[PDB]
This record gives C-alpha cells, structure tokens and sequence, in this order.
C-alpha cells in the first residue's frame, strides 16, 4: 500500500550502502551461476567438436574460478542482507517503543496494552522478514530475467527470442494465478488467527464455560469455524497447486521448442551445437527464479496491514506534554486544590466530572466517596495528571499542574492505583520502585505496615522471593497489598489511594488501614474510600455522585446535610 | 525459513508411527498421491533422455554432412585418423554417423513430439497429485482439531492449573500448525526429493557410472557441511529465541504497568533496559540468521563443484568417444536436478524435527486421563434444598483443605459464607458445582445426590458468579448474552437493567457495542462485575451462588440490584460469599468458617448474641480494633 513504502523509505535509509552492496554481490553471483553453462558450451563447441582435448582441461580452470567467485559473492551477500534487515528491524522496534513511551493514559488506552505489544513485536517482524526475503529472494528475478536475456544476446541473438516469448508468458500466467490467490490467502490468514483466538478464549474462560454448561454450543461454534478455515485453505491450495506444474510445463515446452528451432539453425550452420546446453540451463534457471520470486509475492498485504497499524501508532501525537521552562518549586509539599475542574473524556456529550472544586491542605486526609462510575478514579488520575482537565484548574502547592515539571510531580505523589501491577523479579526489586536505595531494615518496616510482611517472611527466599510476570503468582489482596508497600516505602509528600483495600478480609483490611493511618500522620492523603466507618477519622469528605460533588464536609455535617451520604450510611449500617 | 532451535523427543519412531497412522483413513488418497508422484517423477526424469537423443541426432547429421559421401563410417574414421587428427577420429568412432547424409529432421520432429507428450503428461499428473494432497492434509487436520477440541472439553479442571501459564494455549494453537507443516511436507517435498535422488541416480548409472561417482561423492560432503552448519548455528537459535521472549516479556510488562512506570519515575530506566535488550536481540538474531542462510550457498558450491567435474570429465569422454553428446546433455540436466534437494535437506530435517516433537506433545495432551463419565440423570432441582454431609476435600493428596463440614441450605434461604482469606469458600462453592470431586463426603441437592447426576444438566441451573471476573474480547452486549445465546434483544437489555449495567452503558459513546477486553478496557472492575452479574442472571438459574460478586461495587448500587432482583431470587436459595459485612446482612444462615471447618452458624442476631468470631469480626469491621 502507501504506508508501508513510507516506512521503508524512512527506516531503511540508514542502510543504503548495504543494500547497494547486496544488489551488486547478488548480480555478480547470479551472473557467475549463469556463466557456467556458457563456458560449458564453449567446452562443447571449441573442444569436443573441434577435437581439442587440452582446451577442455584449460577451460576447466575458468569454470573453477567462476564457481569459486559464485560462492564468495553469495556468502558476502547473505551476510550484508542480514546485517541490514536485522538493523532495520531493530531501528523500527526502537522507534515504535520510544514513540509509545511518550503516550499518556488516554492514548495508551486507545490501542490497549495487549495490542501495543503485538504492534511493537510481531508487525515489525513481518516487515523485517519482508525486507529480508525481498533483498534475498524478490530481487533474484529482476537480475536473473535480465542477465539471462543479455547472455542469450551475447551467445546467439538469432534464437534469443525464445527467452523473450517464454519469460513474459510465464510471468503473465503466474500473475493471473497470484492475483486470484492473494485474496483467498488473506482470508485464510484472517481465519487462522480467528480460530486461534477462539481457542484462546475457550482456554482462558474454561471455568466460565463449564459453569454455564456451554460445551455443546462451544463445540458447534468451534466446528463451524474449523470447517470454514478448512474450506478456505482448500480454496487457497487449489490455486497454489498450479504454481509449480505450470512453471515446469513452460520450462519443458521451451526446451522442446529450443531444440527444434536450434536444430533448424544448426543445420544451416548459423549456431554451434554447443549452445543448446547453455540455453537449456538458462531457461531452467531463469524460469525457476521467476517462480521462486513470485512465491514470496503472496504476502504483500499481510506486511501492509501491519505497516498500516505501525504507522497509525507512530502518527498519534501525545497531548499531555512537559511545558517548556517549567517552574521548579524546591521541596514540593502536598497541598492540592481543584477549581471548577471537568474532564469530558474523548467520546464527548457527557463530561465525567463537572465543576469539581475543593481543597486538601497539607497533612490532612480527604476521602472521596461515590457510587460506581461516579468518577473517583478519574479524579485521582487528574490529580496526578495522567489526564488533563479540559475546562478547569488543578493546582498543587498553589501552582497549576499544567505548567510544572511532570517528573517532579511524579517523584512525590505516592500513587496506589485501583488496578495493581507487580513487575517480574523479586519482591525487593518491586519495592525498590519507591526508593532506589532502600535498606532491608526499611523495606521490612514498609512491608510490615502494609501487613504484607508475614507472607513473604514465611518464604524460603525471604525478601528475594520471585515475582511472576505481572504478579500473577499472588492471589489478589497480596498483589495490591504489595502495591501499597511499594508506595509507602517512598515516604512521599502525597498519598493517592484508589481503593486498593478490596479483596481483603476484615482483620487484614483493618490492620492495613490502621497502620497506614499512622505513617501518613503528616502527609496529604487522598483515599478513595467505600466504607463510611473508615471515613470518620478523615479530615475532609467529598461526595462525588455520577459527575459533580453533592456534598463537602466532615462526617456529622455531611450526615446531617448530604442525603446521598446519609443513604450510604444507612445502607451500610448493618 | 526454519528457525526453531531444536526439541527433545521421548520416542521419535513411536510418535512418527502414531502420526502416520493419524492419516490412516485417507489410505486410498495417500496411495493415489504416492503413485501419482512416482509416475510424474519417472516421466519428468525420462524426458531429458529424449532431448539428449534429439540433440544426438542433430550432432550426427551436422558433422556427418561434412564427411565425404559414399564412404562408410568405419573407413571414414580410419581416413580421419590417417590425416593426423587422431582425436577427431576417436570422436567419430563412438557415433552413429553416415557420411554424406545431413540431418534427418523427420526423426527429430517425431522424437520431440514424444518428448512434448511426455512432458504434458508429467505436468498434468503433478497438479492432480498436489490437489489430492491438499484434500488429504485438510481432512486429517480437521479430524485432529476436532478431537483436540473434544479432549479439551473433556479434561479435568485440575489439569489447566498444573500447566504453566500458556502451555495448553501453545499446545493447540501454534503446535498443530507444526504438525500440519510436517505432514504436508513429508509427502509433498521430502518424498519427491528422495524419489528424485533415486531415479536420477538410476538414470545416470544407465548413462555413465564414472560420471555418477563424481556427482554422488558430493552427497556425503554436502551432508557433512549442512550438519556442521546446523550444529554450529544451534547455540544461536536458542539465544535468538530466548532474547526475543525476554524482550517481549519486558515490553508486555512496560505496556501493562505503564501507569506505575510513569508515576514512579522508571520511564527512563525502562527505556534504558529496552535499549540494552533490543541491541542484544538484534545481535542474536543477525548471528542466528546468517548461519541459517549460509546453508543454501554452501551446498550450492558443492553442487557447482560437481557440475565442473562432470562437465570436464564428460567432455573428455565424449571427445574420446566413450559416450554421445546427447548423453552428456542429459547428464548435465540430471546433475542440475540432483543438486536441488540437497539444498533444502536441512530445511526438511528442521521442519520435520520441529513438528514431530510437536506431534509428541499433542499426543501426550490427548493421552491424559480425563474426567469420569458423568451418569445421565437430568437433575431436577425444584426447590433448592442443599445439604453437605461430612464433606472433605483436598486439592492434592496430603494437605487437606475442607474438613468434615455439614451445612443445610433450606429452600428460599440465602446462606452467607464468611471467613478469613484462604478458608476455602471458593473451594466450597466449587465442590457444589462439581468442578472437583468430593473425597469423603456427600452433596445432595433437593434430596437427590450430586454424583449420580448429569454434570452439564447440574451446572446449567446454578448460574454461578466468579470471584475473578472474566470477559472475552468482545462487546458488552455479547458478554451479557454469553449466558443464553438464544435470547432476543429484549431480555438481555432487561437483565442489564436489572443488574444496572444499563446505567453506565448510556455513558459510553457506543453503549452496547463497546469492545471490552479482560485486560483493562474503558470499564472499571466495579462495572466489570456488573456485566458478570447480568450474564449470570440472564441464563435463568434455579439456585444462585455468588462468590465475591460485588466486591468492587459500592454499598448503594448493590442494594438497588438486590431490590431489582428480589422477585427473581424470591424462592431460590443463594450462597453469597463476601468479605464485606454489609452484604451478608439480612440473610439467614451466616456460616463463619476458618481453616476449612465451620466455627459457628446461625442468623445475625444469634451470632451477635454469642460474642466470638463473628462478633469480634463485626467490631473490627466498624470503628475499633
Ligand atoms: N476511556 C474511557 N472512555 C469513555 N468513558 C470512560 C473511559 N474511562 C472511563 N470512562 C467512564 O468515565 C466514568 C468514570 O469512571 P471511573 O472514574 O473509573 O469511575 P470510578 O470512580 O472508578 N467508580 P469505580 O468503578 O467503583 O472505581 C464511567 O462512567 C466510565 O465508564
Ligand atoms: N488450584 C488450587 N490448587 C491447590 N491449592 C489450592 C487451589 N486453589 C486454592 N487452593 C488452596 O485452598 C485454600 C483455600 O482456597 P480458596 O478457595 O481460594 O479460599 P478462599 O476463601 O476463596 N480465599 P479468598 O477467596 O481470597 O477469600 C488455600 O490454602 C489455597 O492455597
Ligand atoms: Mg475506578
Ligand atoms: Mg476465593
């Protein structure tokens, strides 16, 4: 298509003198391979035919030199064709990852964490393999098909018209085949991954499948896809089965016509009988190279859709940027203020938040409450500027967030998101995200607080106990409990808890929420709280409700005034 | 191009025999493929001999025209020898020339006609062979995938836990493709290639054994070079694959935990680690693929050396009169054809080993012991009275989980199970669904036992709500309709409204067409649980069990859900498991359970009366410690 060529011209430009060297090396190698029949014909007509026996043994040296050049010009070509393709893939992968790392939460969520990994890992490999078997297999045809004709002119111009008749007809008969094979091949490719995703969904949700007794219809829906894939494969194979026999038939018919029209000339003496072997080998090599090059031509669209995805990833411009010359407040102390903020997610006609306005002074705890979907997590993200408020103000320590060093805001914001993610490695490595240089006496204290000490201390490896790819070895309530520890080890000026207290039994939840209420005695803490009994000690309470705030105050004042807070208290009374 | 490093097979030949027997039904089709291949290869190898005879006739006529007429061959040779050019006389000696006569074009034409007819038949048989081979391969693959499916649906629920994070996934998706490639190759390319070698060797033996020696000596040399290249590149393929997997894991961790990386200031460290890992994988890929691509030129060099030797020695022989010129043209074509399979013998070996080792894994999966055969009884739960009788269960032999408990769920009553983490609540309700088998107890639903009941008919009337919510990569409407696929677009929306999904559906741009995945789409976990609740309530159950259904849902929307479903779950029992004390309230039969046993039971008032466990728990839940 169009995006693919753009990619190429941008990301193979650093390797032009390697492509230009491969193109020359494979020209020399192909010419050497085609020249062996020429010197064989020279042996036949200047040797055996004339009776000279020393001419054959002296042309054997030329043959040996040609075949010695042909191997070095091929092993030098495969070296540079690899050094160029791997470099191109490496550069493309680095560029894609660098562009992705600049995305904010919204841009990253638009594509999805799973889809971006495929974009940066498999759709770059597809273009890399296209490059490799283009620089090593596609271009074999334009030099073979041209040099063969050139050598035919150099040998016997009066009969070379056979190469100008047979090569175009084979090319046309193969193009007509591939132009029909390509769409069904793409359909088969789009069915293979469909059945793969069907199997993946069946295996992932096996408990769900068995709990709903959907096996009898799951079998039907898998069979109706397997049969469709088989039918598409048969349709694509009944076209592919014509590629080789047609080429062989063309080669053999060309050989027969060559022998006939060559005997016609040799009887008249216009050509020596030795050139028949050379022409036979020319036909075989040229028409084999053409077919082998058209074999790779099937997957252009497969590498074109991948290039389109990569280009759409690379064309997205991040919105949340770092302001030029940001104000640098030394020793940033947590003091938050939200003035008439509103987010209004892309996908508008309903702003998630509207006219939100409150203040959290330093060392005071503010707890936000609201029903599911109210926008508490959106408010938390806005506080740390994962997103940006569209028509409001959000100022930490007086200065607006929008004009402030984003890394300095990152360094002292103590975020514990709702999700909960633990990176691969050891528990100590995960806890080192907060403080890069943390002692074991400090890690155990930070660990201890989150009440997570006595499930890793009972491990044989202690602090170095392994962690899965995404903390999947944990059960939930241990992963998001370690998430609390990795942020409490930071000792930040701001804590931002996003309801990581779920999946915890009563005793552990109480222990954690009482222990972290002590270490955060002097710190700006914003906690997404759900249990009203855990909000009495909070200095301020915010009453988000499906959009804006519907109440601000302490426990008693909000119970007296706010009716939704009263509803929450009544409903979780007993 | 093959790049799979290697695999170890427990028994190569037994697995190969089993894989061959897999395609046993197509015995007639396989035999037809083999015979067509043999016929086509014979006709394709006999043609160059006909072309050699044609050019031999051309040569005889051309160089017999110049000789004086009248004289016969054996005296013309003597006359040429007496002329001093003895080598030309030797050339004339081994020939079929009649002096004074030119080329007979009629014989040449009627020989080329036979050659053309044979080539037409050869080029017509190969296409039919390939078309039949495609059908055979597709039929066998369809059968294998269907039986793999069946085995997957028959496997025990404990096999998927022992297997390590995607082993089963990579055993059926990308492991059957290797079998397909190996099967479609071992009868389409390897067979032709060995038959090509055999037929070519036969024909060149009929032409000249001495020339056959020079071109058969290269097979050991080419094989030695090929296996040396593969042996030296074996440490490279493993390194490339390991580095690729490591880079993919790092990229997945960076993308999934992107918020943590950005927030904790590790973006510039993740970028550095990527810049140090991608550089390593580039080297390990370039080095692994240079050697992989070095195979073809290496064997082509040996083939060209054989070609040079054959050409020189054949020219010497023909100039001496040992063999005819057409016989050396045919030999040149034969050696050119014979050199071909030696180039990708490495390819067939690699794609055969990688794929026989895959068939071994697939057969091992298909040979695992499955679930016990469920007795067809068509469970008839009317009221929903559940009873546990001395139920004991252990996930593995040894350490037990559930130890001799007995609960009685009366019809209509809503039993609520509470306890600390790791008590086994989820296990307790999984035993009710026959996910696992009770060791030394008995579960009775409405009097009848649960073992002598059709497992599907039992699980189709419980409508269980998971603890760890799962949604497939589809739309919200599809996820809700996943319960009953045969429900019109008026009950799915009613269930969504009952579960209050249609309260935040009206917030998204495209409400019911929103593509949602299990890895954090535009839907939060609390809203995600509502989709599961709606899906479970759409497929009308007879007794509900909800394991942490509303863990992430506030205690103001769950009250609305309870009020909306009060009529649905009015005469149906319900086992509610929740760590939140405000959900089990107004629900009789509260079971406090610890370490797999049940400490105490009764309603809320009775439990509060006898201070202990529950009491202490409810004091801890509220203000206190
Ligand atoms: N990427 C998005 N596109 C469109 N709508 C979105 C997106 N992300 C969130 N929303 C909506 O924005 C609203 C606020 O979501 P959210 O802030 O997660 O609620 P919440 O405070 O987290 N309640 P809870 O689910 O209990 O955590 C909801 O109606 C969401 O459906
Ligand atoms: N697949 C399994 N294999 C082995 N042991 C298991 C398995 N699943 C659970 N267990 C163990 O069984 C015990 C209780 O399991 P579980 O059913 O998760 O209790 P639970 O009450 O659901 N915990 P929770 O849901 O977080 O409150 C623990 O000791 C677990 O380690
Ligand atoms: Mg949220
Ligand atoms: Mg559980």
């Amino acid at each position: 298509s169009n995006m693919l060529w753009a990619l190429l011209r941008q990301y193979v430009r650093p390797y032009r003198w390697l492509l230009a060297v491969v193109a020359v090396l494979q020209v020399i190698s192909n010419m050497a391979s085609l020249y062996l029949p020429t010197v064989n014909a020279a042996i036949i007509d200047d040797g055996v035919a004339k009776g000279d026996t020393a001419r054959i043994v002296e042309l054997g040296a030329v043959m040996l030199g040609v075949t010695a050049l042909q191997v070095v010009c091929a092993v030098g070509a495969v070296f540079f064709g690899a050094r160029a393709a791997t470099g191109f893939g490496h550069d493309l992968r680095a560029a894609v990852f660098t562009h992705v790392t600049t995305f904010s939460a919204e841009e990253a969520g638009r594509f999805g964490a799973a889809s971006l990994l495929t974009r940066t890992t498999n759709d770059v490999g597809h273009i890399q393999q296209l490059v490799q078997l283009t620089v090593t297999m596609l271009i074999t045809a334009p030099i073979m098909s041209i040099g063969g004709i050139f050598m035919a002119l150099h040998q016997d111009a009066g009969l070379s018209w056979l190469l100008l008749v047979s090569v175009p007809v084979l090319g046309l008969a193969n193009y007509w085949i591939i132009r029909h094979l390509m769409p069904v091949f793409t359909r088969m490719q789009s069915l293979i991954d469909g059945i793969n995703r069907v199997l993946r969904d069946q295996l992932s949700g096996i408990r769900v499948i068995r709990a709903f007794a959907r096996e009898p219809l799951e079998r039907v829906r898998f069979a109706e896809a397997n049969q469709t894939l088989s039918d598409s494969a048969l349709e694509a194979g009944r076209w592919q089965a014509l590629m080789l026999p047609v080429t062989t038939l063309v080669i053999n018919v060309s050989s027969v016509a060559l022998i006939w029209f060559g005997g016609l000339r040799i009887d008249a003496g216009q050509m020596q009988v030795g050139s028949l072997i050379a022409f036979l080998a020319y036909f075989m090599q040229i028409l084999m190279a053409v077919l082998m090059a058209t074999f790779m031509l099937v997957i252009f669209p497969r590498a074109a859709v991948c290039a389109d995805r990569i280009g759409e990833v690379l064309s997205t411009q991040t919105a949340i940027t770092n302001p030029a010359d940001p104000v640098r407040p030394a020793a940033i102390a947590g003091d938050i203020g939200v003035h008439d903020a509103t987010f209004c997610y892309p996908g508008a006609d309903r702003p998630v938040l509207q006219d939100v306005s409150f203040t959290v002074p330093r060392g005071t705890t503010t707890a936000v409450v609201g029903s599911t979907g109210s926008g508490k997590s959106t408010l938390i993200s806005l506080i740390c500027r994962l997103y940006d408020v569209t028509s409001g103000s959000l100022r930490i320590d007086g200065v607006d967030v929008r004009d402030l060093d984003i890394e300095q805001l990152w360094s002292a914001i103590g975020l514990v998101p709702q999700r909960g993610y633990l990176f691969s490695g050891t528990v100590a490595e995960n806890l080192r995200y907060g403080r890069a240089d943390a002692t074991d006496d400090e890690m155990w204290e930070a660990l201890r607080v989150a009440a997570a000490a006595d499930f890793v201390r009972a491990h044989p490896q202690g602090l170095d106990m392994p962690v899965a790819q995404g903390g999947i070895n944990f059960s939930g309530g241990q992963r998001q409990r370690l998430a609390i520890a990795r942020a409490v080890i930071r000792r930040p000026a701001i804590y931002l808890f996003d309801d990581a207290f779920s999946a915890l039994d009563v005793h552990t939840d109480a222990r954690v929420r009482d222990a972290l209420r002590e270490v955060a005695a002097d710190a700006t803490v914003v906690i997404v709280s759900q249990r009203i009994s855990t909000v009495i000690e909070a200095d301020q309470v915010v009453v988000i409700d499906d959009g804006r705030v519907v109440g601000i105050g302490t426990h008693d004042t909000l119970l007296a005034d706010c009716p939704i807070y009263a509803e929450f208290a009544e409903s979780q009374a007993l | 191009l093959p790049q799979a490093p290697l695999e170890r097979t427990r028994d190569f030949k037994g697995s190969a025999i089993r894989l061959a027997r897999r395609l046993l039904p197509q015995r007639a089709l396989t035999l037809a493929v083999i015979l067509l291949g043999v016929g086509g290869i014979a006709i394709g190898v006999i043609g160059p001999r006909i072309l050699g005879h044609a050019t031999d006739l051309l040569f005889n006529g051309v160089i017999g025209r110049e000789l004086p007429a009248g004289l016969t061959k054996e005296q013309a040779v003597e006359a040429a020898r007496a002329r001093g050019d003895g080598t030309f006389a030797d050339l004339l000696s081994g020939m079929d020339i009649v002096p004074g006569q030119g080329v007979d074009f009629g014989a040449v034409g009627r020989t080329l006609a036979l050659a053309l007819g044979l080539y037409l038949v050869a080029a017509l048989l190969v296409w039919v062979q390939a078309r039949l081979l495609n059908v055979t391969v597709q039929r066998t693959m369809v059968a294998l995938r269907a039986e793999v499916q069946e085995k997957i649906h028959r496997l025990p629920l404990s096999y998927f836990d022992s297997r390590q994070r995607g082993e089963v996934l990579s055993r059926v998706t990308n492991d059957v493709d290797n079998i397909q490639n190996s099967v479609s190759m071992t009868i389409s390319q390897l067979l032709t290639s060995v038959l090509t070698v055999f037929a070519v060797l036969v024909m060149m033996l009929t032409i000249s054994p001495l020339l056959t020696l020079f071109t058969v000596v290269t097979v050991p040399a080419s094989l030695w070079v090929t296996r040396w290249i593969t042996r030296r590149s074996q440490p490279l393929f493993v390194a490339q694959w390991r580095n690729t997997g490591r880079l993919a894991a790092h990229l997945e961790e960076t993308y999934s935990g992107f918020t943590i990386v950005k927030t904790f200031g590790h973006r510039e460290a993740a970028a550095g680690k990527f810049a140090e890992l991608n550089s390593e994988t580039q080297q390990s890929s370039f080095g692994a693929q240079f050697f992989s691509g070095l195979v073809s030129p290496a064997t082509m060099f040996i083939g060209n050396l054989s070609y040079v030797a054959v050409a020189v020695v054949g020219g010497l022989q023909v100039a001496t009169g040992q063999i005819t010129l057409g016989s050396i043209q045919a030999f040149i074509q034969y050696v050119r054809q014979f050199n071909q399979p030696l180039t990708q013998v490495a390819g067939m070996y690699n794609t055969l080993q990688s794929g026989i080792a895959s068939a071994e894994r697939v057969f091992d999966l298909l040979d695992t012991e499955e679930e016990s055969a469920d007795s067809p009884r068509r469970a008839d739960v009317r009221t929903g009275r559940v009873e546990f009788e001395h139920v004991s269960f252990s996930y593995v032999p040894g350490t037990p989980v559930i130890e001799d408990l007995s609960l009685v769920a009366e019809p209509g009553s809503t039993v609520a199970i509470v306890g600390p983490t790791g008590a086994g609540k989820t296990t307790l309700v999984n035993l009710l669904m026959r996910f696992y088998d009770v060791d030394s107890g008995r579960i009775t639903i409405d009097g009848v036992d649960i073992a002598s009941v059709s497992r599907e008919s039992l699980r189709a009337s419980i409508g269980m709500v998971l603890q760890d919510t799962w949604l497939f990569a589809g739309t919200i409407y599809d996820n809700i309709a996943y319960g009953r696929p045969d429900a019109d677009e008026d009950e799915v929306i009613e269930a969504a409204t009952a579960a209050y999904v249609d309260r935040f559906v009206h917030t998204l741009p495209n409400g019911y067409d929103t593509r949602v995945d299990d890895d954090g789409g535009a839907i939060s976990a609390g809203e995600k649980q509502l989709i599961t609740i709606a899906r479970a309530v759409l497929a009308r159950p007879k007794l509900l069990v909800l394991d942490e259904a509303t863990s992430s849902v506030d205690t103001r929307t769950e009250l609305l859900i309870a009020h909306a479903m009060a009529e649905l779950r009015r005469d149906r029992t319900s086992f509610i498991i929740a760590h939140r004390l405000s959900t089990i309230r107004d629900a009789d039969l509260i079971l406090v359970m610890d370490s797999g046993r049940i400490i105490e039971r009764g309603t809320h008032e009775e439990l509060l009366a006898r201070h202990g466990r529950y009491w202490e728990m409810t004091r801890v839940h509220l203000g206190g410690i």
